C-alpha cells in the first residue's frame, strides 16, 4: 500500500501485539478471585482493548513493520480521516476561542479603564461574545473583505 | 453576593472554572469515544 | 567665590571601636579621603564601613577609603541628623583637596556661579552613527 | 573615566542629581525651559558607572546618559 | 550528595536478605567500599546501575515513576 | 602604551587585572586599536591571513610526518580491512604498567593512539603508499608555510604593501579566484588524478622520477585535441577489480558510472577525475565575467543598480549596495562564513552517504568523527556569520547612503520578521514536544498502538523519485516509462540504481516516523537558533527598550536596571544566547545521525525503528545503553585502552558543570569575596612582604559570560566525542 | 637517543616554563 | 485538613487490615486511581487483594504501632 506498510486488519505483527497484549492483561488476572472488584476492573479492561484493536482494524488503518498504526497526512482521500478532518475542526475550534477572545478585547478597549476589565472578568459581556464563535469563519471574511480586521495606520 | 460575583469572575478563579469544565468535558468525550485515532464518521 | 574651608587636623575624632573596613595600602600609596561635620549633640550614628559610632559634641572628622562612602555617610548625616558636612581628598604628598559642596551650596540647587561641563544642545536620537566617525579618534556622543 | 552627557531635553527636575553616589552632576542655570536650570557633568573622573542617574530621568529618551569608558582606580571602586 | 551517600551505604552494607545458614545477600554486593572511591565509580556502579529500574518501569505500575524523571529532567 | 595591550592606550592605563583579561581579548579587533587607519588595517588583515596559511600548512605538515614516523601506513596499506591505523606514539611518564600494556596496538612496539581523522584512507586513495612519500610531502609542506611566512613578512614591509584601492578592486579579484584559485587548482587535481591516483589504483607506481615516461592513456592526448573524447571512456575497470592491483583492471581515464567500488564501496576514482575536470572547465569559463584592464567584461555594481523591479516592491532595489559591500569588510565576512557554513554542512551530509575514500566506508567509528566533527564546525560558522551580520550593522552600515534599498527595507519591517520567525518556532515546538511527550505517555500505560506515528511521506516520495523501490511510489527513476529515467539510463543510472536500492550503504537509508518527528525537531532548532540570531542583528542598531544603542558599541554588560532592566540587551548577548541553541540543535543532529547509524552497522534498524518514536526510547536505547563500555574503560578490576576516554568522558562533564558557574553565579558576589581576600592577604605576616602589583578584581560581566560559554563549549564537545568514539570504537560496529 | 624522551619534556616543562616567565615579564612592568 | 484526608484515605482506599494480617506479605497502598485514559495500570497488585498505588509514607506502621487495627478507628 502507501509507503511499502499494509492494512491493519491483515496484518500480522498487529495481530501478534494484540494476542500479547490480552495475554499480559489476562496474566494478572488469574491471580485475584474470579469475581472481585480487581477482577472485574481487569475484565472491564481487556474487553475494552479487545474493542481497541478490533476498531483500529475497522477503520483501515495502515500499519508498518512494527505492527503499529501509522498516520498518512500527504491528502490521500483514503486517509483524511486521520488529520484532514480532525484539522478542520481544529482550526475552526481555534478560530472560535481567538475570534471570541479578540471580540471581548475589541468590546472592552472604550472604556477608561480597559485593565479592570481584564483581571476580573466581565462575565455578563464574555457569554454574549462566546456565541459568536459559531458563525467567525464568516465574520472573519467579511472582516477581511470589508478591510476592518487589520490596523490600518499601522 | 455582589462582591462575591466580582471576587468569583476574577482571573485565577474564572480560569480555575473554566479549565474544571473543559478538563471534565474532555474526560467524558474521551470516556464515551476512548482510544480514537482518527475521525471514522465523514 | 567661597574661599573653600581649610582642612583643620586636631579636631576630634567620632568614637570607634575599630573595624577591618578601614584604610588599605590605597589609601598609604594613592589616596583617601576625608569628612568633617559638626553635630550639635553626642549621638550614636551608623558608621559606612562597620558597625555603629558616636560622634563628639562639636567638631567631627572621619577619613574614609572612598568618595562613596563619603558621600553615603554625609546623607545619612543630611537626612537623618540634619548636619551640614564637607569633605576633602587627601594625597600622599600631603595635598588637601576640597571636594563637596564645591561652591559652598550643595550641588542639588542651582547656583550662578557654575558653567555648563558636557552638555549636548541637542536630542540624544541626533547622534551620528559610528560610520561616520570611524577611523577618527572621536566617539559618536563626544561630538 | 566615564563620559556623561546632559541632552537640551533635560526639564531640570533634579531628579538625577539627588540620585548620584558620587557628587558628578549639577544643576547650572539656564533658560531653555520653566526651571531655568539644566544638569552639569563637571566630575566625570569620580564616576562610578552605576547608572543610577539615568533611572531617575523622567523624559523619554532619557536626557542624561552615561557611557562607560576607560576604567580607573576611581572608576572600578576599590577601596584597596 | 547526603541522599546519595544514604542510598548508596544503605544497599551495599545494611539492607539486603538474609538466608537459612545466615548469609546475608546485600541488594548491592558491597561494592560501596571499592567503587564509591572515584567519581567514575559513582557514576557508573551507582546511577547507571541503579536507573534501570527507573528507566524500564514504562508497561508496569511504575510507569508513572519513569515518566516523573523524564519530566523533572525536562 | 607603555605596557600591554600597546594597542589600547585605554586598557593600558587600567589598574587591575581586567587590562590583561582585555589585552588578550581585543588583540584581532583592528578596527579598535588605537591610531588605526584604513591602510593599515587591510595591511594588517593580509598578513593575518598568511600566517593562518602558515600555521594550517605546519599543522597538516605535522600529521604527515607523524603518520610516517610512528604510524602504521606501509602495514595498514597491505591490508586496510584488518588493521588499526596509528596516529602517533604516547610517551607520557604518568602512565603505569598496565596502561603502557593496554595502549600498545596496531602491531607498535609501544603505547600508541589510534587515528580517526580518516588521514590513512584519504593518503592511501590520492597515491600514497610508502613512508618515503609521505616524508617528502610533510618537508614540502614545511617548505610551503616557509614560503607563507616570508611572504607576509615581506607584505608587511613598505615599498610592498599593497595600498587600498588594490584590496577593493572586487572585479579582478572575482575574476582571478574563480578562474584561477578554484578552475585552475581543480584542474591540476584532475591531472594529479589521472597522472597518479588512477594509476596507483591499478598496480602502477608514478612519481615525480618517471612520470614523463609513462602515458596516462594508451593514446595520450591524441583523442583529446581531436575531438573523439570517448576513447578516454571505453574501457573502465570490472565489476571484479581489487583496488590496488592490476587484477581486473581497466585503461579508462574518464569516466560517468555512478555507483561505488563494489570493493572499496566508495565512488571511483575515474569518475572522481572527470568531476574535477568538468567543474574547471565551468569554473575557468565562468571566471572571465567581470571587467578589468582589458576594455571588455562586467561591472558589478552596474549589474547591482540595474536590478530594481518596476512596481517598487523592494523599493529602490540593491542600489548602493556594491558600496555598502566594499566598503564593509564585516559585510564580506559574514558573507563568506555564512557560505563556508553552508558548505561545510554540505561536506558533512555528503562525505557519509556517498564516500569518496576507499575502505572509508568500513570504517564505521571514522564516518562518524567526521560527521560530528564538519557539522559542529558548521554550526559554529553559521553562528559566526550572523554575529558579523549584527557587527556590520552596528559599525559599517550608512543609513543614508542605503536609503529605501533592500537593506533599509529588510530593517524597517524587522518586527514582522521576528514575530514571523516566533510563530513558526512556537508551532514546531509545541507540536513536536506534544507528539512525543503523547507517545512518551501513550508506552508509559502499555499501549504502544495508540501512538501517533506520522510517515514521513514526502521524504520517502523524493527518496522513490531519486530510484529507491521500497515504499512502491513508482515516481520518476522509479517508474519505467518516465523521460527522466529513460533518458539516463546508459549513462551513469544502472550504477546510481544498483547503489541507491542497495541497503548496506547509507546511500538514501530507509525512514519511518521516528526520522519524521527528529527531522521536525531539527526544523525547530534551526528556526529558534535563526531566531535569536535575526532578532539580535536587526535589533543590534537599536529598539524601544534602548533606541541608542548603535552608539554603546557591539558589546556591553546593559544599560543599568533602569527602565525595568536590561540585562542581555546586546547583539552579542543575543549572539551569546544563540550559541547555547547551536549547539543544542546540532547535538540533536548528531544524536540522530549516530543513533541511526549505530542500529544499522549492527543490522537492527528496527530497534531503532521502534525506539525512537518516544523520548524515553532515545534516553535509555541509545545514551543509557551505548554507554556500558565507555563508562567501564576502567574500573577496581584494571583497565582497557578505552580508559582514556572513559577519563575525557568525565573531564568534558566536569568542564562543562563548571561552566554553569559563570552562567549562574555574577559579578557583584565575587567582588566583594575579592574585596575580602585582599584585606586578608595585606594583613597577614610573612606574605604582606609579597605584595601584587595589578589589583585583583572579578572578572567583567561580558567577560564572565564568554567564559562561562567556552566551559559550556568545552565541555559539551570533549564529552560527546569520548561518548561517539568510545562507543562506536568500543564495537567497532 | 629515544628522540621523544628528550622532547616531551622539553615541550611540556620547559617550554612553557620560560614562555610563562618571558610573558609575564613583557605583560607585568611598566616601559 | 491534610491528616484527616490521610486517615479517610487509610480508611477506605487502603488495604490496611490485610497488610495488618500478613505485614511482611502485603505492600501497603493507600491510594487507588480512577480507570478513565488507560492509566488503571498504575493500580498495581500491592497484595491483599487489592489493587492501587503502594504508598511510601509510613503511615500503616504509624497506625500499627497506635492499637489501630479496623478501619472504623480510622
Ligand atoms: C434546527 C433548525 C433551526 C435552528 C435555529 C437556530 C437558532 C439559533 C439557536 C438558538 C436560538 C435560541 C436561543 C435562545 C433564545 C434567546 C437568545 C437571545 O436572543 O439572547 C439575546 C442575545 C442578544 O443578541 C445580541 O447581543 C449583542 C451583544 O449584546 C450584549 O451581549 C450580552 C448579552 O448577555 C451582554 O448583555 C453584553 O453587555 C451586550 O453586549 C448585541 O449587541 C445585541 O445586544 C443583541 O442583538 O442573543 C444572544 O446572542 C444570546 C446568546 C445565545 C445566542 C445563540 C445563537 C446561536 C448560536
Ligand atoms: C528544556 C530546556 C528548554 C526548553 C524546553 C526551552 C523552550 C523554549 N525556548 Mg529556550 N533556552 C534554553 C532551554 C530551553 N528552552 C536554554 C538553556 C537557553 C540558554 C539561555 C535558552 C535560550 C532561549 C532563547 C534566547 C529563546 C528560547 C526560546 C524558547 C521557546 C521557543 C518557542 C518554542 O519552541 O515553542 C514552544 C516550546 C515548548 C517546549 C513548549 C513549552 C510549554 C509546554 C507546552 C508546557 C505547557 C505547560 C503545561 C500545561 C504544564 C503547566 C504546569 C503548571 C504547574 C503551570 C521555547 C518555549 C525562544 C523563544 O522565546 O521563542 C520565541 C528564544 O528566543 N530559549
Ligand atoms: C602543528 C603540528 C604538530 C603537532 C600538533 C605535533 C604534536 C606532537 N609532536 Mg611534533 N613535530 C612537528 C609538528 C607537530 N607536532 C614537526 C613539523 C616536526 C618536525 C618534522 C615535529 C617533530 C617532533 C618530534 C621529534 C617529536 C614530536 C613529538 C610530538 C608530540 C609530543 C609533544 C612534543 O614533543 O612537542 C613537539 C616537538 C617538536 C620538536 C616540534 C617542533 C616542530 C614545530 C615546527 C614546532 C612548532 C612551534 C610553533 C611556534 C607553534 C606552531 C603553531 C601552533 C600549533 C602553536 C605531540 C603529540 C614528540 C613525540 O614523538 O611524541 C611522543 C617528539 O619527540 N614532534
Ligand atoms: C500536539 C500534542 C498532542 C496531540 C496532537 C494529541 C492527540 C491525541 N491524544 Mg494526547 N496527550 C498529549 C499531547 C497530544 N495528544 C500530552 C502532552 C499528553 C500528556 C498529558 C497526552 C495524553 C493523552 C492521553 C492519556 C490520551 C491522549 C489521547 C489522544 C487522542 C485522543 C483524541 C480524542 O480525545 O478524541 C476526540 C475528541 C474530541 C472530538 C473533542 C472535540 C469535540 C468538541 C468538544 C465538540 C465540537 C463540536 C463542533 C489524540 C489523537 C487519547 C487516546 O486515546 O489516544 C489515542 C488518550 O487516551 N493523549
Ligand atoms: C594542470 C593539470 C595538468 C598538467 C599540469 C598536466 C601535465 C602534463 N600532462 Mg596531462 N592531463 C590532465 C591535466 C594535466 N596534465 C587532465 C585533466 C587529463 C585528463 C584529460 C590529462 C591527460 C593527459 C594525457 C593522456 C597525457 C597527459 C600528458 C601530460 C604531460 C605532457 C603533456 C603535453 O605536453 O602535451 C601537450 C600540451 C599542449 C599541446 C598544451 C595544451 C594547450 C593548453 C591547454 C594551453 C604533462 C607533464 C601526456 C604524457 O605523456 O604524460 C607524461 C599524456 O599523454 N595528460
Ligand atoms: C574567518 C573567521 C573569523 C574571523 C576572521 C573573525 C574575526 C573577528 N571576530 Mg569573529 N567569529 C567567527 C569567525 C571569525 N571571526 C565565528 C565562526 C564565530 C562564531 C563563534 C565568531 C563570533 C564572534 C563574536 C561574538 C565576536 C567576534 C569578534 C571578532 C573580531 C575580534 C575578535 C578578537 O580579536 O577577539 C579575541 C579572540 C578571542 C577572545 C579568542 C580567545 C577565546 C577562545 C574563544 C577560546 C578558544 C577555545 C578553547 C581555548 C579551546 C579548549 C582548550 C582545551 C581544553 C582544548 C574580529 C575582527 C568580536 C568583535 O569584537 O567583533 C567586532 C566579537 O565579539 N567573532
Ligand atoms: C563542576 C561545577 C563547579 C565546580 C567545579 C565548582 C567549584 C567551586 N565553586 Mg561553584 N558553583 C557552581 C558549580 C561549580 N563550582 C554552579 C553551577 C554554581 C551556581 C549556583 C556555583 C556557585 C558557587 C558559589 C556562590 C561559590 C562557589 C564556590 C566554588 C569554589 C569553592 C572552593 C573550593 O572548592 O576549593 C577548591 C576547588 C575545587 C575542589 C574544585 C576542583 C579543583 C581541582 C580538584 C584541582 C585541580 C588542580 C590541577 C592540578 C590544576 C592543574 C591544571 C593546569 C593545566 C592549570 C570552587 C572552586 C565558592 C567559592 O568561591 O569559594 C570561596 C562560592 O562562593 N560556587
Ligand atoms: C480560501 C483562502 C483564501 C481566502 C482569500 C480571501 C480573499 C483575499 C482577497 C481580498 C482581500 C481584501 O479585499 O483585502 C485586502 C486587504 C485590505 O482590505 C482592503 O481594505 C481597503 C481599505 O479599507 C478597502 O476597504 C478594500 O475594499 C479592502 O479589500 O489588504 C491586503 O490584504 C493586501 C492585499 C492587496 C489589497
Ligand atoms: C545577518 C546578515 C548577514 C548574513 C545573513 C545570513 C548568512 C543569512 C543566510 C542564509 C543561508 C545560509 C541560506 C541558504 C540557502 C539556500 C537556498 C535558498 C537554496 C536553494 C534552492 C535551490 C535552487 C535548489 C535546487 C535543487 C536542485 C538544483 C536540484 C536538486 C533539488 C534542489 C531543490 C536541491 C550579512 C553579514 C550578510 C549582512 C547583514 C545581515
Ligand atoms: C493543505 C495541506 C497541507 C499543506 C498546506 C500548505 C503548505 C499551505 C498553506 C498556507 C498558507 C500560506 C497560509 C497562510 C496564511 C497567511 C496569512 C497572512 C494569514 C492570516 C490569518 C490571520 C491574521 C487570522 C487572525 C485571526 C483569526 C481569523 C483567528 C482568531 C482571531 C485572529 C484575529 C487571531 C499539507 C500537505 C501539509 C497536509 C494536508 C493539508
Ligand atoms: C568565579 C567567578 C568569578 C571570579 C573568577 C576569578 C577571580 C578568576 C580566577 C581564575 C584564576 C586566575 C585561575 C584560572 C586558571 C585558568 C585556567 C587560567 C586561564 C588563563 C589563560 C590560560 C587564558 C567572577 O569574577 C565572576 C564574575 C561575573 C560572573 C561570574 C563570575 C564567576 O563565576
Ligand atoms: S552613572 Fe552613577 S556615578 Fe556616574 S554620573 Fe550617573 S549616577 Fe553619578
Ligand atoms: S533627571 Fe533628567 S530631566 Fe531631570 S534634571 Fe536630570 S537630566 Fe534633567
Amino acid at each position: 500500500d502507501i509507503a511499502g506498510l499494509t492494512p491493519c486488519k491483515d496484518s500480522k505483527q498487529f495481530a501478534k501485539r494484540e494476542k500479547q497484549s490480552i495475554k499480559k492483561l489476562e496474566s494478572s488476572l488469574k491471580l485475584y478471585a474470579p469475581d472481585s472488584a480487581p477482577a472485574l476492573a481487569i475484565n472491564a479492561t481487556i474487553e475494552k482493548t479487545k474493542r481497541r484493536f478490533d476498531n483500529y482494524g475497522k477503520q483501515g488503518l495502515l500499519c508498518g513493520a512494527d505492527g503499529l498504526p501509522h498516520l498518512i497526512v500527504s491528502g490521500d482521500q483514503r486517509h483524511w480521516g486521520e488529520f484532514i478532518t480532525p484539522g478542520i475542526l481544529f482550526l475552526y475550534i481555534a478560530g472560535w476561542i481567538g475570534w471570541v477572545g479578540r471580540s471581548y478585547l475589541i468590546a472592552i478597549r472604550d472604556d477608561k479603564k480597559p485593565t479592570q476589565k481584564e483581571i476580573i472578568i466581565d462575565v455578563p459581556l464574555a457569554t454574549g461574545l462566546v456565541f459568536r464563535g459559531f458563525s467567525w469563519p464568516i465574520a472573519a471574511y467579511r472582516e477581511l473583505l470589508n478591510g476592518e480586521l487589520v490596523a490600518k495606520d499601522v | 453576593m455582589r462582591d462575591l460575583k466580582t471576587y468569583l469572575s476574577v482571573a485565577p478563579v474564572a480560569s480555575t472554572l473554566w479549565f474544571a469544565a473543559l478538563a471534565g468535558l474532555l474526560i467524558e468525550i474521551n470516556r464515551f469515544f476512548p482510544d480514537a485515532l482518527t475521525f471514522p464518521f465523514f | 567665590g567661597f574661599t573653600p574651608p581649610e582642612l583643620d587636623p586636631n579636631t576630634p575624632s567620632p568614637i570607634f571601636g575599630g573595624s577591618t573596613g578601614g584604610l588599605l595600602r590605597k589609601a598609604q600609596v594613592e589616596e583617601f579621603y576625608v569628612i568633617t561635620w559638626e553635630s550639635p549633640k553626642e549621638q550614636i550614628f551608623e558608621m559606612p564601613t562597620g558597625g555603629a559610632a558616636i560622634m563628639r559634641e562639636g567638631p567631627n572628622l572621619l577619613k574614609l577609603a572612598r568618595k562613596e562612602q563619603c558621600l553615603a555617610l554625609g546623607t545619612r548625616l543630611r537626612s537623618k541628623y540634619k548636619i551640614k558636612y564637607q569633605f576633602y581628598r587627601v594625597f600622599p604628598s600631603g595635598e588637601v583637596q576640597y571636594l563637596h559642596p564645591k561652591d559652598g551650596v550643595y550641588p542639588e540647587k542651582v547656583n550662578p556661579g557654575r558653567q555648563g561641563v558636557g552638555v549636548n544642545f541637542r536630542s540624544i536620537g541626533k547622534n551620528v552613527s559610528p560610520i561616520e566617525v570611524k577611523f577618527t579618534g572621536k566617539q559618536p556622543y563626544d561630538l | 573615566s566615564h563620559s556623561v552627557k546632559i541632552y537640551d531635553t533635560c526639564i531640570g527636575c533634579t531628579q538625577c542629581v539627588r540620585a548620584c553616589p558620587t557628587d558628578v552632576l549639577e544643576m547650572i542655570p539656564w533658560g531653555g525651559c520653566k526651571a531655568k536650570q539644566i544638569a552639569s557633568a563637571p566630575r566625570t573622573e569620580d564616576c562610578v558607572g552605576c547608572k543610577r542617574c539615568e533611572s531617575a530621568c523622567p523624559t523619554d529618551f532619557l536626557s542624561v546618559r552615561v557611557y562607560l569608558w576607560h576604567e580607573t582606580t576611581r572608576s572600578m571602586g576599590l577601596a584597596y | 550528595v547526603v541522599i546519595f551517600h544514604f542510598s548508596w551505604k544503605m544497599q551495599s552494607d545494611v539492607w539486603g536478605s538474609i538466608n537459612d545458614q545466615g548469609v546475608v545477600t546485600h541488594i548491592t554486593g558491597g561494592n560501596f567500599a571499592q567503587s564509591s572511591i572515584t567519581i567514575n565509580g559513582w557514576l557508573r556502579d551507582f546511577l547507571w546501575a541503579q536507573a534501570s529500574q527507573v528507566i524500564q518501569s514504562y508497561g508496569s505500575s511504575l510507569s508513572a515513576y519513569g515518566l516523573f524523571f523524564l519530566g523533572a529532567h525536562f | 602604551a607603555l605596557r600591554f595591550p600597546r594597542f589600547s592606550q585605554g586598557l593600558a592605563q587600567d589598574p587591575t587585572t581586567r587590562r590583561i583579561w582585555f589585552g588578550i581579548a581585543t588583540a584581532h579587533d583592528f578596527e579598535s586599536h588605537d591610531d588605526i587607519t584604513e591602510g593599515r588595517l587591510y595591511q594588517n588583515i593580509f598578513a593575518s591571513h598568511f600566517g593562518q596559511l602558515a600555521i594550517i600548512f605546519l599543522w597538516t605538515s605535522g600529521n604527515l610526518f607523524h603518520v610516517a614516523w610512528q604510524g602504521n601506513f606501509e602495514a595498514w596499506v597491505q591490508d586496510p580491512l584488518h588493521v588499526r591505523p596509528i596516529a602517533h606514539a604516547i610517551w607520557d611518564p604518568h602512565f603505569g604498567q598496565p596502561a603502557v600494556e593496554a595502549f600498545t596496538r596496531g602491531g607498535a612496539l609501544g603505547p600508541v593512539n589510534i587515528a580517526y581523522s580518516g588521514v590513512y584512507q584519504w593518503w592511501y586513495t590520492i597515491g600514497l603508499r610508502t613512508n618515503e612519500d609521505l616524508y617528502t610531502g610533510a618537508i614540502f609542506l614545511l617548505f610551503l608555510s616557509f614560503i607563507s611566512l616570508l611572504a607576509g613578512w615581506l607584505h608587511l614591509q613598505p615599498k610592498w604593501k599593497p595600498s587600498v584601492s588594490w584590496f577593493k578592486n572586487a572585479e579582478s579579484r572575482l575574476n582571478h579566484h574563480l578562474s584561477g584559485l578554484f578552475g585552475v587548482s581543480s584542474l591540476a587535481w584532475a591531472g594529479h588524478l589521472v597522472h597518479v591516483a588512477i594509476p596507483g589504483s591499478r598496480g602502477e607506481y608514478v612519481r615525480w622520477n618517471n612520470f614523463l615516461s609513462v602515458l596516462p592513456h594508451p593514446q595520450g592526448l591524441g583523442p583529446l585535441f581531436t575531438g573523439q573524447w570517448n576513447l578516454y571512456a571505453q574501457n573502465p575497470d570490472s565489476s571484479n577489480h581489487l583496488f590496488s592491483t592490476s587484477q581486473g583492471a581497466g585503461t579508462a581515464i574518464l569516466t560517468l558510472l555512478g555507483g561505488f567500488h563494489p570493493q572499496t564501496q566508495s565512488l571511483w576514482l575515474t569518475d572522481m577525475a572527470h568531476h574535477h575536470l568538468a567543474i574547471a572547465i565551468l569554473f575557468l569559463i565562468g571566471g572571465h565575467m567581470y571587467r578589468t584592464n582589458f576594455g571588455i567584461g562586467h561591472s558589478i555594481k552596474y549589474i547591482l543598480e540595474a536590478h530594481i523591479p518596476p512596481g517598487g516592491r523592494l523599493g529602490r532595489g540593491h542600489k548602493g549596495l556594491y558600496d555598502t559591500i566594499n566598503n564593509s569588510i564585516h559585510f564580506q565576512l559574514g558573507l563568506a562564513l555564512a557560505s563556508l557554513g553552508v558548505i561545510t554542512s554540505l561536506v558533512a551530509q555528503h562525505m557519509y552517504s556517498l564516500p569518496a575514500y576507499a575502505f572509508i566506508a568500513q570504517d564505521f567509528t571514522t564516518q562518524a568523527a567526521l560527521y560530528t566533527h564538519h557539522q559542529y564546525i558548521a554550526g559554529f560558522i553559521m553562528t559566526g556569520a550572523f554575529a558579523h551580520g549584527a557587527i556590520f550593522f552596528i559599525r559599517d552600515y550608512n543609513p543614508e547612503q542605503n536609503a529605501d534599498n533592500v537593506l533599509a527595507r529588510m530593517l524597517e519591517h524587522k518586527e514582522a520578521i521576528i514575530s514571523h520567525l516566533s510563530w513558526a518556532s512556537l508551532f514546531l515546538g509545541f507540536h513536536t514536544l506534544g507528539l512525543y511527550v503523547h507517545n512518551d505517555v501513550m508506552l508509559a500505560f502499555g499501549t504502544p498502538e495508540k501512538q501517533i506515528l506520522i510517515e514521513p511521506i514526502f521524504a520517502q516520495w523524493i527518496q522513490s523519485a531519486h530510484g529507491k523501490t521500497s515504499y512502491g511510489f513508482d515516481v520518476l527513476l522509479s517508474s519505467t516509462n518516465s523521460p527522466a529515467l529513460n533518458a539516463g539510463r546508459s549513462i551513469w543510472l544502472p550504477g546510481w540504481l544498483n547503489a541507491i536500492n542497495e541497503n548496506s550503504n547509507s546511500l538514501f537509508l530507509t525512514i519511518g516516523p521516528g526520522d519524521f518527528l527528529v527531522h521536525h525537531a531539527i526544523a525547530l532548532g534551526l528556526h529558534t537558533t535563526t531566531l535569536i540570531l535575526v532578532k539580535g542583528a536587526l535589533d543590534a542598531r537599536g529598539s524601544k527598550l534602548m533606541p541608542d544603542k548603535k552608539d554603546f558599541g557591539y558589546s556591553f554588560p546593559c544599560d543599568g536596571p533602569g527602565r525595568g532592566g536590561t540585562c542581555d540587551i546586546s547583539a552579542w548577548d543575543a549572539f551569546y544566547l544563540a550559541v547555547f541553541w547551536m549547539l543544542n540543535t546540532i547535538g540533536w543532529v548528531t544524536f540522530y545521525w549516530h543513533w541511526k547509524h549505530i542500529t544499522l552497522w549492527q543490522g537492527n534498524v528496527s530497534q531503532f525503528n521502534e525506539s525512537s518514536t518516544y523520548l524515553m526510547g532515545w534516553l535509555r536505547d541509545y545514551l543509557w545503553l551505548n554507554s556500558s563500555q565507555l563508562i567501564n574503560g576502567y574500573n577496581p578490576f584494571g583497565m582497557n585502552s578505552l580508559s582514556v576516554w572513559a577519563w575525557m568522558f568525565l573531564f568534558g562533564h566536569l568542564v562543562w558543570a563548571t561552566g554553569f558557574m559563570f552562567l549562574i553565579s555574577w559579578r557583584g558576589y565575587w567582588q566583594e569575596l575579592i574585596e575580602t581576600l585582599a584585606w586578608a592577604h595585606e594583613r597577614t605576616p610573612l606574605a604582606n612582604l609579597i605584595r601584587w602589583r595589578d589589583k585583583p578584581v572579578a572578572l567583567s560581566i561580558v567577560q564572565a559570560r564568554l567564559v562561562g560559554l567556552v566551559h559550556f563549549s568545552v565541555g559539551y564537545i570533549f564529552t560527546y566525542a569520548a561518548f561517539l568514539i568510545a562507543s562506536t570504537s568500543g564495537k567497532f560496529g | 637517543i629515544n628522540l621523544p624522551s628528550l622532547f616531551v619534556p622539553l615541550v611540556g616543562l620547559l617550554f612553557p616554563a620560560v614562555a610563562m616567565a618571558s610573558l609575564f615579564l613583557h605583560v607585568e612592568k611598566r616601559l | 485538613l491534610w491528616l484527616s484526608g490521610m486517615y479517610f484515605h487509610g480508611a477506605r482506599f487502603s488495604n490496611y487490615e490485610a497488610w495488618l494480617n500478613d505485614p511482611t506479605h502485603i505492600r501497603p497502598s493507600a491510594q487507588v486511581v480512577w480507570p478513565i485514559v488507560g492509566q488503571e495500570i498504575l493500580n498495581g497488585d500491592v497484595g491483599g487483594g487489592f489493587r492501587g498505588i503502594q504508598i511510601t509514607s509510613g503511615f500503616f506502621q504509624i497506625w500499627r504501632a497506635s492499637g489501630i487495627t479496623s478501619e472504623l478507628q480510622l
